[PDB]
């Protein structure tokens, strides 16, 4: 019981690193945001547009 | 009545095989046990569409992030049969 438990919370500890390594390996390669224009285009109107 | 059963490494893997050596044998199984849950349960989670989909995408997480799950799941998988072996 008493010594079951304790056993108990060390695999807890040694999943929870585990866990903590996953996480840090899926924040290995993160793409949260990614760099783009995201704006209009060009058209020909805009090539004869004064601009 | 007559299954006589026993108990460097040929003692050290049947403790392994015993379901139960307290400190080692309870850590050696539930680790396994989360592993294969977790591993089991992330490959049905990548299916509802706000998990890993396009099924809310499409107006803009589905970060494709369970494949390393996936892969560090198999690799413990592989290196407990090697184990096993």
């Amino acid at each position: 019981a008493a010594a079951a438990k304790g056993i108990a919370i060390a695999l807890l500890v040694i999943l929870v690193i585990c866990s903590l390594i996953v996480t840090s390996v899926i924040l290995l390669t993160p793409a949260e945001d990614n760099s783009l224009s995201q704006k209009k285009k060009v058209t020909v109107e805009d090539l004869f547009s004064e601009d | 009545d007559a299954d006589t059963d026993t108990a460097a490494r040929q003692r050290v893997w049947r403790a392994f095989e015993n379901p139960h050596t307290s400190t080692m044998a309870l850590v050696f199984y539930y680790v396994t046990g989360f592993f294969i849950a977790v591993s089991v349960i992330a490959n049905v989670v990548e299916t509802v569409p706000c998990g890993s989909s396009p099924g809310h995408i499409k107006e803009l997480r589905y970060a494709v992030a369970f494949f390393c799950l996936d892969t560090a799941c198999v690799m413990i998988f592989t290196v407990e049969y090697l184990l096993r072996l």
